Order: structure tokens, then C-alpha cells, then sequence
RNA sequence: UGAGAAAAGCCUUCUCUAGCGAUC
């Protein structure tokens, strides 16, 4: 599941890894969670590429 | 050319601490199915005692130590000449309350070496840290006393009535009257098991249940009054003192005593085990003191005959012992390492104010609480305190919020009643009777005239 | 013993608590018995102690699909 | 014949199920049939273990399944007897240590490959008869196929947290999972384990 | 309702969220 995301934003394009991720479970109750707390978030998915405009 | 090639050693005592297989076991195994299996179990167990070794130098403090010079005896050296030459912090652990007014003291420590409670003949009940000098509840109960312990933490402790059995918190809130234990002499608790047993005049053991509420059970010992109990930390079995000189191990499972030991002539009135589980130390009214080794032999180690009557005893977590003879306390001091404490002279002597009615050791510090009639002392034992304690197990430095979480993990955790053997170790047998019934049933499926006569 | 008498009745509460057959592929009793003596719990062994004792075996990435083995990683 | 499938390890092997109750293997490359056993009842469907390239499972009508090893075909490594209907599909874990099977009775069980006894049932009222059960990829879901027009999701582990977890909530679960293994002969662990409301 | 009712000052026990911590 290891794939790249290009995050387009006003300040700049950014560039994200993800590790891995309960695919087919994201959208429930418990998983959740894995997304939407910060700590977690940063377990799963890094910034490998930052260009500021 | 490495002058040592080597990885580095751990000491094999060390290891042999941190061990639990029978060696001695001489098992022949003729598959290679069972050997894999064997092989690797020993593999487990070697890796994980060699971790412990290394763990070894992780541990900080140092037992305490006294030694005379140029010939002194150990036993005319008195407190006061301790108090002057030791630290600020453990002088200030030496104190001598005072409260004749009310009648003899018994006291009780909390497992946790912080807190202490005391309890008064004439119905005089407190509960104080002693660390530092702050009172967490004075009070006095109309009724006289006999007997005081804590449960568990320091939030709930039992008073031994004279009629009945009662709960207070440690603020001094009455919470449970409890009228099935009657005329209870002597209260001790049992901590892993959260169970209660008592000691009453009309001869019962009884055993109570705090986390449930309930009596689980409650046993006629046959054998008059009981004034003479002490449990085994080791062994969890209970202790009786009787006056036909034998004492009684029992258990709640079972409605008559695990075993009887004789140990006097006369009647016993004290009795003390070791932390370990491996030592017994009795007394009894023929003036003699007896050290029992409890590790399958029963036979008493050492004897010596004393002038006056030693009427309480009791085991540090170092292996000192103490006896209490009238006004008296004197301690014996042995090695301990795989030996029992030397009765050949004593360590410290003390004389109190009044005559002695209850001993007991500070867990994790080198002090001896006295209860006597005058009142409250606490005395200094260099080197009977045990130095490193576990952090999640018994924290004296713990807050609010450590103490609950541990409880709730003791409770989770809580042995049933019925498991309590003579070994501790008894589930890991094999049930071997249950075996031979199960092999059954697996079989039961898979010259020319005397013809004449 | 010469003064000890010992309780030769049997704890039947405390016996249904323990194990009735002997597991396979054990011939005798004392060859299982050598198995359970270790202790796992982080209480009685270090960390890492208790971490080789309570490894997995198998561990598998939440997201990655599993192929079949190919030729020794090709 | 009923079904075919081919090997993933080894691709050019092939499995095969007829009607008179025999199980055929053919070879693509050399472009003939390799061995033929004949058991007592047909095999409704055949499925391959994907870490053992020579060995594989067939669901039987006789209530039953039968791992072989296509090596040596004269009698089955293990023997799986918990259903009590015609087995109907099969499919293994791509960790190749549990497979998946569906009955005509209205269940579905896991079996471990060298157990003979299923670890787990699944049961419902609403699902009937059970055509086809396929586990997923990751080696953590499993999907059923019956005939009463629906289609089901189900949990390889019943107890498992699917998300994210702490270091003290993945320590947790690791002192449980050996714990259980330890004292897995215990009459009171095995008579607690071992139920399965039917 | 009936340790009557009402008001002030001290300790004890505990409940909720909210950030924060998990990236080696």
C-alpha cells in the first residue's frame, strides 16, 4: 500500500510517503482514528518533498 | 591477538537466583519429537536468567551495615549512640510516642512501608503516615480493641472488637460491621488472595473475601482458644498456635489442618516464618526458642534456652529476628545467605518503657516497630531493611494516581481461595490420579479314571 | 517425620483446576512438566526478556497484498 | 469436469475435478496429464496452497477434507471433519497456514493445514446454503457467496483491533496471544476456549 | 421529607473534556 500523494496547497506543492494503512476498514468508527489524531497520523505518513511558491 | 576473545561472563549464583527448572531431574527421552521440544524450553530459560544477571548493576542501594571495633559487643551498644552517628534523615525515624493514658498498643505497618496504624486496649484507634509527622485519622471507638491490620492499601483497615469485626476508611469512617467474625483475637491479611482470616476465642477460623464481600469460609479448629496465628508469605497457609505444644497449617479448601507440628513441651505462644517461606520460629512456656526448616525436613535447626519468656517473634525481609521478652527486645542477626539467623549471641538490645505487645518490621526501611503498654516506639536496625524495591509492585514514592492503577491490576489478578497448597507451585504438577482414570477408560474402547472325576 | 503428621487427603477443588491428560508429544509426565516452568510476564523478566518470549509469528503489513513465494525471491 | 485451477508456484501445473470422482493432473508444457486418484465421493473443487507449491486441499462431498500431497498421492497428509454437509468451495490465506471452507449446510469454517478439527465457525440466519467463499489478500477479511442473494464481510480474527495501534496496546496483545498458547491444556481454558454457540 | 432545616471555612474520594505523547 506503500504509495506517493501530491498535496497541492496556496503555499506550495507538497510531496507524502505512505507506510501503511487498514484499507478496506478506514471508514468505520475505531479505525478511524488512525487519520484524524495527529500522533497517529504521523506513525502512517511522512514529508518527503516540500517546494514553497 | 585479543587478549580476551570472549563475550562477557554473568556470575552462575546469580544466574541460579533467576531459575525455575528441576535439574536434578534425570527424564529419558528417546524421540526426537520430545527433544526438540525439551531443547528449546532450555533455551528459553538460559536466555532469559542471563538478562536478569546483566540487570543486576541496575540496582542502586546497599543494605546497611554495624560492626564494632576493638572487641566491642554489638549488644551494649545502644540507640543513642546510633542516632548521633548516622544521617539527619534516618535520625528523625527514631521516636518514642508516648499515651499511657490508654492501655497497650498493637500496631500494624502497611505493606507499603509509609503508613502505620496503631490501635489502643481501651479502644484507641489511629491511622498516620509516619514518614513524615502528619495524623490522617484520630479516633475513638467506645469498645476495646484487640487487634488492628490494614487491607490491601492504605484506605481500608480492620479493628478486632470485642464483640464484633469492623471497617473503617482511613479517615476515620465506620463502613462495615461484620457480626459472623465474634470475638476475634487476632486479624491478619492475605494479600494476592484479598482474603481476611481471623482468629476467635470461641476456636473458628474464618475467612472473608474484601473484594467480593463474602464469607468463603469458616472452619471449627477443635482445639479451644486461639490466640496465636501468623500466615506464610511464601506458602499463603496459616499458622495456629496451640497450647498441646503442636501448631496447625491450614487452608480454606480443606476442614481440617493441613499437617501438625509438634514443637514444644509446653504451650506455644509465638510464632514467626521468613519471607523466603523456608525458616519457622517458634516459642512456647518450657523457655526455649526454635528454628524450624520448613522445606520438607520439619526439624528444629537450632535450640536455645532462655531467662525470661519470649512472647512475640518476628522475620525482616534480610532475615533478622526479633524476640520480645517482657520489657525486652532482643534481635539475632546471622548471614542468612542459605542459613538460618545464629541464636549464639544477639545483634541490638533495647529495654522499653513497659512490657512488649507487638513487633513488626518496616518493609522497606531499617526500622522496628514496638508496641508496648507506655506507648509507641520506633527503633534503628542497620541492615534490616530490604534496599530495592519494585516500582510497580510496592512504590513507597508513588501518587494518587499510581495507586489506582496498580489496584486495579491486583484485582484483576486476584487468586482464588481453593488454590492455596503446601506448595505454591502445586498447578504445575501433572494430576497424575487424574491420569490413570483417563488411561482406563482409553483401554476399555481398544491317572487313566481322573478324566472320569 | 517424627513428630509431623501430614493430611493425606487430596484438595478436590484445587485438582480440577490442573491438567487431566498428558499433551502431545509427551511420552512422560515429567517431560511436560519442564515446559511450563518458565514464566512470560514482564513482572518476573526484563523487557527485552519479554519481548523475545511474546514474538509473533506471523507479522504481516496492514495494506500490502500477499503474493505467492516466487522462486526464492526470484 | 467440475472445476480447474492453475498452480501459482510452478505456474504450468494444473488441478482438476470430474465426475467420477477423481482428481486429474496435467502439465502445460509437456501438454499431457500426469496422475489420476480416484476417492469415494466427487470433489466439488480443488484450490492450491500458495507457500507449498506441491501441496493442495480438496473440498469432498463426503462431509469432509482431504490436503494432499500431489508427490505422493496414495493417502492424504491430514483429514478435516467438523462439516456435516457437502463441502461446497475452498481457499487458503496467502499465509498458507488456514484455509476457508463452505458446506451446503448454512456455515462456514476455518481449519488449520495441520490440525484435523475447524478453529472457527460462522453462522447466521439470513445466510443459506453457502456457494462460494473467497479470503481476501490481506490475510484479514473473509467474503461469502450464498444464495439468497447477498454477499457477506466477515473478520479472519473475531477479536482483532483493525487499526492503528500503541506500543502498549501492541505489547498487550502479544503477552495475551502467548499467555493463551501456554496454558492451552487447562481444562478451564479449553472448556472456555472451545465453545461455539451453534 | 423526617442522620430536621439553613449558612459559611478545611481535608478525602472521584468524574468530564481539551491539548500534549507516539516520526527512531
Amino acid at each position: 500500500v506503500l504509495l506517493h500523494v501530491l498535496f497541492e496547497h496556496a503555499v506550495g506543492y507538497a510531496l507524502l510517503a505512505l507506510k501503511e494503512v487498514e484499507e478496506i476498514s478506514l471508514l468505520q468508527p475505531q479505525v478511524e482514528e488512525s487519520v484524524l489524531n495527529l500522533g497517529k497520523f504521523h506513525s502512517i505518513v511522512r514529508l518527503v518533498a516540500f517546494c514553497p511558491f | 591477538q585479543d587478549p580476551f576473545p570472549g563475550p562477557a561472563p554473568v556470575p552462575v549464583e546469580v544466574v541460579q537466583k533467576f531459575c525455575r527448572i528441576d535439574k536434578s531431574r534425570k527424564l529419558p527421552h528417546s524421540k526426537a519429537k520430545t527433544r526438540s521440544r525439551l531443547e528449546v524450553a532450555e533455551a528459553e530459560e538460559e536466555e532469559t536468567s542471563i538478562k536478569a544477571a546483566r540487570s543486576e548493576l541496575l540496582l542502586a542501594e546497599e543494605p546497611g551495615f554495624l560492626e564494632g571495633e576493638d572487641g566491642e559487643d554489638t549488644a551494649k551498644i545502644c540507640q543513642a549512640d546510633i542516632v548521633e552517628a548516622v544521617d539527619i534523615a534516618s535520625a528523625a525515624k527514631h521516636f518514642d510516642l508516648n499515651l499511657r493514658q490508654f492501655g497497650p498498643y498493637r500496631l500494624n505497618y502497611s505493606r507499603t512501608g509509609r503508613h502505620l496504624a496503631f490501635g489502643g486496649r481501651r479502644g484507641h484507634v489511629a491511622a498516620l503516615d509516619w514518614v513524615t509527622k502528619k495524623l490522617m485519622c484520630e479516633i475513638n471507638v467506645m469498645e476495646a480493641v484487640r487487634d488492628i491490620r490494614f487491607l490491601h492499601s492504605e484506605a481500608l483497615l480492620a479493628v478486632a472488637q470485642n464483640r464484633w469485626l469492623h471497617i473503617y476508611d482511613n479517615q476515620g469512617i465506620e463502613l462495615h460491621c461484620i457480626r459472623r467474625c465474634d470475638r476475634v483475637t487476632r486479624l491478619e491479611f492475605l494479600p494476592f488472595h484479598f482474603l481476611l482470616a481471623t482468629a476467635s476465642e470461641t476456636g473458628f477460623l474464618t475467612y472473608l473475601d474484601v473484594s467480593v464481600g463474602k464469607i468463603v469460609a469458616a472452619l471449627n479448629a477443635r482445639a479451644g482458644r486461639l490466640d496465636v496465628m501468623s500466615q506464610n508469605p511464601y506458602n499463603a497457609v496459616i499458622h495456629l498456635g496451640h497450647s498441646n505444644g503442636t501448631v496447625s497449617l491450614w487452608s480454606p479448601a480443606m476442614k481440617e489442618p493441613l499437617a501438625k507440628i509438634l514443637c514444644h513441651r509446653g504451650g506455644v505462644r509465638a510464632v514467626a516464618v521468613d519471607s523466603t517461606g523456608t525458616y519457622m520460629a517458634t516459642s512456647g512456656l518450657d523457655h526455649q526458642l526454635k528454628i524450624f526448616d520448613l522445606r520438607g525436613t520439619y526439624q528444629p535447626l537450632s535450640t536455645r534456652t532462655l531467662p525470661h519468656g519470649a512472647g512475640h517473634l518476628a522475620f525482616s525481609q534480610r532475615g533478622l529476628l526479633v524476640a520480645g521478652m517482657g520489657d525486652v527486645v532482643n534481635i539475632w542477626a546471622g548471614q542468612g545467605k542459605a542459613s538460618p539467623p545464629s541464636l549464639e549471641q544477639p545483634y541490638l538490645t533495647h529495654r522499653l518503657s513497659g512490657p512488649v505487645h507487638g513487633l513488626q518490621f518496616c518493609p522497606f526501611e531499617d526500622v522496628l516497630g514496638v508496641g508496648h503498654t507506655g506507648g509507641i516506639t520506633s527503633m534503628l536496625v542497620p541492615g534490616a531493611g530490604e534496599p530495592n524495591f519494585d516500582g510497580l509492585e510496592s512504590n513507597p514514592y508513588r501518587s494518587r494516581k499510581q495507586r489506582q492503577e496498580w489496584e486495579v491490576k491486583a484485582l484483576l489478578e486476584k487468586v482464588p481461595a481453593e488454590l492455596i497448597c503446601l506448595d505454591p507451585r502445586a498447578l504445575a504438577e501433572v494430576d497424575v490420579i487424574s491420569l490413570e482414570q483417563g488411561k482406563k477408560e482409553q483401554i476399555e474402547r481398544l491317572s487313566a479314571l481322573d478324566r472320569f472325576v | 517425620l517424627p513428630n509431623v503428621i501430614i493430611n493425606e487427603k487430596r484438595n478436590i477443588h484445587a485438582a480440577a483446576h490442573q491438567v487431566r491428560v498428558l499433551p502431545y508429544p509427551f511420552t512422560h509426565h515429567w517431560q511436560f512438566e519442564r515446559t511450563i516452568q518458565t514464566p512470560i510476564g514482564s513482572t518476573w523478566n526484563t523487557q527485552r526478556a519479554f519481548q523475545k518470549l511474546t514474538t509473533p509469528k506471523v507479522v504481516t503489513k496492514p495494506g500490502h497484498i500477499i503474493n505467492p513465494i516466487k522462486a526464492e525471491d526470484v | 469436469i467440475s472445476s480447474v485451477k492453475f498452480n501459482p508456484i510452478e505456474t504450468f501445473l494444473l488441478g482438476s475435478c470430474a465426475s467420477d470422482r477423481n482428481i486429474v493432473l496435467y502439465d502445460m508444457r509437456q501438454a499431457t496429464p500426469l496422475k489420476k486418484v480416484i476417492l469415494d465421493m466427487r470433489t466439488n473443487t480443488i484450490c492450491w496452497n500458495p507457500m507449498e507449491a506441491f501441496i493442495f486441499t480438496a473440498a469432498n462431498e463426503d462431509y469432509n477434507l482431504y490436503t494432499f500431497d500431489m508427490r505422493a498421492l496414495d493417502t492424504p497428509v491430514m483429514v478435516h471433519m467438523d462439516h456435516v454437509s457437502a463441502v461446497l468451495d475452498v481457499d487458503y490465506s496467502p499465509t498458507g497456514k488456514e484455509f476457508v471452507s463452505a458446506s451446503f449446510d448454512k456455515s462456514i469454517r476455518i481449519f488449520p493445514v495441520d490440525k484435523s478439527r475447524s478453529r472457527e465457525v460462522y453462522h447466521t440466519k439470513r445466510m443459506q446454503h453457502v456457494i462460494c467463499v473467497k479470503w481476501t489478500s490481506d490475510s484479514k477479511y473473509i467474503m461469502c457467496g450464498s444464495d439468497e442473494m447477498n454477499i457477506r464481510l466477515w473478520k479472519a480474527n473475531a477479536s482483532e483491533k483493525l487499526g492503528v495501534l500503541t506500543s502498549r496496546e501492541k505489547a498487550a496483545k502479544d503477552y495475551n496471544q502467548k499467555l493463551k498458547e501456554k496454558f492451552q491444556h487447562y481444562p478451564h481454558i479449553k472448556r472456555i476456549a472451545r465453545h461455539r454457540h451453534l
